[PDB]
């Protein structure tokens, strides 16, 4: 049955796409605006400790609504809040009540506020919540691992995570190939290895075919210390996840 | 929420009701379950969340229709398909003769083809109990009750609280590991299998350690021959008795050969080699399936 | 200049105006007969009111769209086909009969309320959807290809058309553009004796070998339909405004 | 409707008015046009069904967004994207200056985008008018109310009554013809053209009649030579005075040779009357540019 998930999710992920170019279409909003939520967004999973699930849950949330919805500049957190607040419902064993949302944004919004746009969001989302996520195709991937690497694992979750924060180029790409590219590069920076014969013959994907996703993300990977948004080397650097924010990365993939 | 005529009070929850209701425009039945909401406090619950959310791309015919979502001021209707009552009513009802075996086989049956479908599509039920699922007088049964069910695209977290009642519970969560798999709806179909066919509980556990052995006692104490790993999980103590596995036969007297190689395998001890509702459906045992109606008393 | 872009455009809504094909399987109190007396019924409305050809067809067309994803019990099947009618109109119609005249045809059967909401209804689960292709305008582009003109094949095309509405099976897993065009060739045969033409071809992809299962089915309802239980459109097409086009005699072959 | 914050009247219609709003939610300013619902006698008009169904179909910039429907218990709401003014307003405040020529230039070629769109995706507007065009600060030109509009996968039959306002009205029309066609709205477009031109309405008629004849006065009464039909169409008259028709460069003195080649081409009798498509490649076109409208708020 992990076959019929993989391709199950493969199937779900080309739908539950946003539009690759909304932001042009948006009229306040900028793809900075979103860089800096995005990264709000991972402190707050900090602070309450949520599931990284819910963090990318809730970007694939506002990515959608905002591919449908004009949102001025002003309201744009609101967004995020109702959207990390309905992530957290769905995936958190237990979600942090309201309150706790209405209270991380400083009280620039009501509860009631809150509570509306969560509504709004579920209508323009039409309740489908149950989005694929680069996170959970990693997931599927560590199970092919030869043997199992802690290090490779975290900083391939690293790596999928700043995906989160730049539209630009990552909106383009689907979760399952920006996971693809995620492990290959995490397991060539700690290991010297490659993307492996085993996840080739379960995604179809080769190297080659990963290669676009592959030279951004490496050069994602490269500028991560000069990008205006850190949160997330932050929050890398935790023993949890074995400092692999420090790590070097590779001066060349030699594709 | 105009076009709807209520018909009456079928069941009570713990965020709302459920009623039987009636499309006054087209004449369908409807189950429509009403959810009150606090709009001060907490917002759209996560039973609700969860449960429009993974049904909506659940279309089967053993698994029950949600029809409609209407979500509004303060409050929320989810529109079901009506069946006419639950699999625990229909075993009171037929405690002095029990469901025929034909009856029985279709109801498994049909009830792994729900499951499978829901594991195809990485949706945990996680509360199979036999008041969740519903039968209707042409003899279909469905899965309901999706408020605890989970997508697992990444693996799902057990709790220390809250769900499956104590009765349908499995090993693995009773000695308290650390994730859900699909597993743990097949063991609760196995138990449910099992008091179909003997008109009692398996397990009746009063509690988490009488739960763990009342398994033990019917199944045996798992070592880490039947089961690698057991001797290693967090609430494993090696103090526990050793009990004998004893003859399926006297735990399930009337079942046949077949019966009893399918439920085996549906209880077995280590959830990776427990039968998954796939492979269940390729049992020797439903070679023979029929479709039999059964006389509900309504 | 743009009825090349219009009949392209109209293609590309035809597969999405779609409502699925076995949709009366898994409907449990009505049948294809009950719709076939539902749509014969309309074809009555039509000629009482005097309404264009194009409503009938629209109204088909968000019936069997309502129920693909709506259970009705056979006492509402009418209901929706009036709400449906009436909606046909206010779309197509120049005036459209006003509603107390929709409550009027059903001798009382249905409340103007009732009609009302559910016309409520209809739009709601149409989603306002309102604008869908039919045989009638894929015909009507059609007839713009003919050399030269011949009011006795327009009509014939029409007639066979309008008697492909009335029966679900097996006429729901055809695109109305297919059934246009074997409906075109059809009468266009019976009557002068040629054949899907090579402009129709360039302009449609659709060859005569393409058509054929559509055609064999259109031929087999065109040679039974003086025995078919629902008679409103055999005797609308025997008037003079139609040439009295459902008395000609059908090829007893199509030589294919 | 709870998410939207009413903030004034903009416009008064038939069936309903047409308020300025904000999402209070989002911020985004939203045009909600109300309709009330007569559930007892009518439901939903036919306006609004058209309007809904035929414009959701219609995804293009030069065309005002329907971007959502309210539809509820007595009231039914459409909600659409906000600009700025009509350009019958702009006409107006521009009396003293006149449309400078490169945003008129502009704003034909957007309209002929609009309607370019509408006419390959069936739908007849039939109502083009300056107080139905909007217009925003950034240079933008739209198509808006619908309410008229028709779909033609089968010709659209002409009325008795009621249609587009006696001045953009095409001769066909007023001569009886039984259908429509995409040349009417060519014809309105052509009518506009000359009065953003000129600053006044090229056939400004009492009546119609006096609209024909306004219209025979200054391009000449049709023959059969020029429109092949004429003579036959039901509200034609032989009696009909026969004028000359008169030069463009005195009908439209301020425009260039190609600008008078191009109307002339979209006043054309004959319904041999240019496609919006044809007129987007005219040489006219070959130096637009999307100036800014000096618009008094
Ligand atoms: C404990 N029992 C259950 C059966 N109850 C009952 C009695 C008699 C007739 C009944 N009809 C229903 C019913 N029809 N459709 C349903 C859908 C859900 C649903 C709700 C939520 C989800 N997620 C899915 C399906 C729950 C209940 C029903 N339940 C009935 C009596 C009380
Ligand atoms: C007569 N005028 C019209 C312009 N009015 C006006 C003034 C100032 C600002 C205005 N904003 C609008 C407007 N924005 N969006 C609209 C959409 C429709 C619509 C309505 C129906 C359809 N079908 C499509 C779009 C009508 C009007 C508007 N209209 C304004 C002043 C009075």
């Amino acid at each position: 049955y992990h076959e019929d998930i993989h391709t199950y999710l493969r199937e779900m992920e080309v739908k539950c796409k946003p539009k690759v170019g909304y932001m042009k279409k948006q009229p306040d909003i900028t793809n900075s605006m979103r860089a800096i939520l995005v990264d709000w967004l991972v402190e707050v999973g900090e602070e309450y400790k949520l599931q990284n699930e819910t963090l990318h849950l809730a970007v694939n949330y506002i990515d959608r609504f905002l591919s449908s919805m004009s949102v001025l500049r002003g309201k744009l957190q609101l967004v995020g809040t109702a959207a990390m607040l309905l992530a957290s419902k769905f995936e958190e064993i237990y979600p942090p009540e309201v309150a706790e949302f209405v209270y991380i944004t400083d009280d620039t919004y009501t509860k009631k506020q809150v509570l509306r746009m969560e509504h709004l969001v579920l209508k323009v989302l039409t309740f489908d919540l149950a989005a694929p996520t680069v996170n959970q195709f990693l997931t599927q991937y560590f199970l092919h691992q030869q043997p199992a690497n802690c290090k490779v694992e975290s900083l391939a979750m690293f790596l999928g995570e700043l995906s989160l924060i730049d539209a630009d180029p990552y909106l383009k790409y689907l979760p399952s190939v920006i996971a693809g590219a995620a492990f290959h590069l995490a397991l060539y920076t700690v290991t010297g290895q490659s993307w492996p014969e085993s996840l080739i013959r379960k995604t179809g994907y080769t190297l080659e075919s990963l290669k676009p996703c592959l030279m951004d993300l490496h050069q994602t990977y490269l500028k991560a210390p000069q990008h205006a948004q850190q949160s997330i080397r932050e929050k890398y650097k935790n023993s949890k996840y074995h400092g692999v924010s420090l790590l070097n990365p590779p001066e060349t993939l030699n594709l | 929420m105009e076009n709807f005529q209520k018909v009456e009070k079928i069941g009570e929850g713990t965020y709302g009701v459920v009623y039987k209701a009636r499309n006054k425009l087209t004449g369908e039945v409807v189950a429509l379950k009403k959810i009150r909401l606090d709009t001060e406090t907490e917002g759209v619950p996560s039973t609700a969340i969860r449960e429009i959310s993974l049904l909506k791309e659940l279309n089967h015919p053993n698994i029950v229709k949600l029809l409609d979502v209407i979500h509004t001021e303060n409050k929320l209707y989810l529109v079901f398909e009506f069946l006419h009552q639950d699999l625990k009513k229909f075993m009171d009802a037929s405690a002095l003769t029990g469901i025929p075996l034909p009856l029985i086989k279709s109801y498994l049956f049909q009830l792994l083809q729900g499951l499978a479908f829901c594991h195809s599509h990485r949706v945990l039920h996680r509360d199979l109990k036999p008041q969740n699922l519903l039968i209707n007088t042409e003899g279909a049964i469905k899965l309901a009750d999706f408020g605890l069910a989970r997508a697992f695209g990444v693996p799902v977290r057990t709790y220390t609280h809250e769900v499956v009642t104590l009765w349908y519970r499995a090993p693995e969560i009773l000695l308290g590991c650390k994730y859900y798999s699909t597993a743990v709806d097949i063991w609760s179909l196995g138990c449910i299998f099992a008091e179909m066919v003997t008109r009692r509980a398996l397990f009746p556990g009063d509690s988490e350690i009488d739960q763990l052995f009342r398994i033990f006692r019917t199944l045996g104490t798992p070592d880490e021959v039947v089961w690698p790993g057991v001797t290693s999980m967090p609430d494993y103590k090696p103090s526990f008795p050793k009990w004998a596995r004893q003859d399926f036969s006297k735990v399930v007297p009337p079942l046949d050969e077949d019966g009893r190689s399918l439920l085996s395998q549906m209880l077995h001890y280590d959830p990776n080699k427990r039968i998954s509702a796939k492979a269940a459906l390729a049992h020797p045992f439903f070679q023979d399936v029929t479709k039999p109606v059964p006389h509900l008393r309504l």
